[PDB]
């Protein structure tokens, strides 16, 4: 996260870190929506074009973290996955359209005081809550410069939902409505955005109507982190909630 | 199950459960009223 | 479970979410 603060204990308690195996390396966020699923964005898991292509095996969800290095004994999961759906339309080639996933984790976590789902949105919500100028929450251990750059805890800003021509001027890129985009205009001093390694994590809102947090996006892709005249775009998670829905019924 | 952790999903233990807010929450909120 | 000793500044692996092909 470029231009963020440490978030406190406890704050983001749905925030699942993702971590390869071999070698050893932090590869993205995730949020936790139950006891067994967590979601991300499908390029942390799948990217042809870099050869990459995560097997279950391949992968750790860690639960609970606050710290970016320590295992932190006594509050932290690590859970290992069941299976890994991605989103069949997918559009790696094109523009990252359909930037989703779901893994079912081998074994139920344990809710805590540091664990504990996030809810998505139903329609009520998302017509409440996406508009522009109206802020939501991006949280994650990524870089906090476009690119060693590393936080030592987990990052949250604050970002402005953008108006869907201003999203669309912004990038010669096709952007469809499976996605939105967020973050401060240029000139106008506050600035931030997630940047690598936050890819997979949730772009949450507090509704003020039932003082519950959603997860309304998923931090999906950018030009580079925080350039000016830039947004990033997050995967828009009611658009995709039926297709969440079937694979949660089908397999859970 | 997920249909267990609907009934309470999205209310953090160390914020809404103990009628707590976090330190940039209020920015959220005040986007809403004073932010368009 | 995943025996935690296997564990610390471990990298952050590149991310093609904003090092995207189709911009190149
Ligand atoms: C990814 O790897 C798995 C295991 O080899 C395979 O079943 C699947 O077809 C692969 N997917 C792609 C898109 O290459
Ligand atoms: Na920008």
């Amino acid at each position: 996260i470029v231009e963020g603060s440490d978030a406190e204990i406890g704050m983001s308690p749905w925030q699942v870190m993702l971590f390869r195996k071999s070698p050893q390396e932090l590869l993205c966020g995730a949020s936790l929506i139950s006891d067994r699923w967590v979601l991300t964005a499908a390029h942390c898991l799948l990217y042809p074009p870099w050869d990459k292509n995560f097997t279950e095996n391949d992968l750790l969800v860690r639960i609970g973290k606050h710290s970016r290095t320590r295992y932190e004994r006594n509050i932290e999961k690590i859970s290992m996955l069941e299976k890994i759906y991605i989103h069949p339309r997918y559009n790696w080639r094109e523009n990252l359209d359909r930037d989703i996933a779901l893994m079912k984790l081998k074994k139920p976590v344990a809710f805590s005081d540091y664990i504990h789902p996030v809810c998505l949105p139903d329609r009520e919500t998302a017509a409440s809550l996406l508009q522009a100028g109206y802020k939501g929450r991006v949280t994650g251990w990524g870089n906090l410069k476009e690119t060693k750059g590393q936080p030592s805890v987990l990052q949250v800003v604050n970002l402005p939902i953008v108006e869907r021509p201003v999203c669309k001027d912004s990038t010669r890129i096709r952007i469809t409505d499976n996605m939105f985009c967020a973050g401060y205009k240029p000139d106008e001093g506050k600035r931030g955005d997630a940047c690598e390694g936050d890819s997979g994590g949730p772009f949450v809102m507090k509704s003020p109507f039932n003082n519950r947090w959603y997860q309304m996006g998923i931090v999906s892709w950018g030009e580079g982190c925080d350039r000016d005249g830039k947004y990033g775009f997050y995967t828009h998670v009611f658009r995709l909630k039926k297709w969440i829905q079937k694979v949660i019924d089908q397999f859970g | 199950t997920f249909g267990s952790g609907e009934a309470d999903c999205g209310l953090r233990p160390l914020f809404e459960k103990k009628s707590l807010e976090d330190k940039t929450e209020r920015e959220l909120l005040e986007s809403y009223i004073d932010g368009r | 479970e995943f025996d935690p000793s296997l564990l610390a500044d471990a990298p952050t692996a590149r991310d093609p979410g904003r090092n995207p092909e189709f911009l190149r």
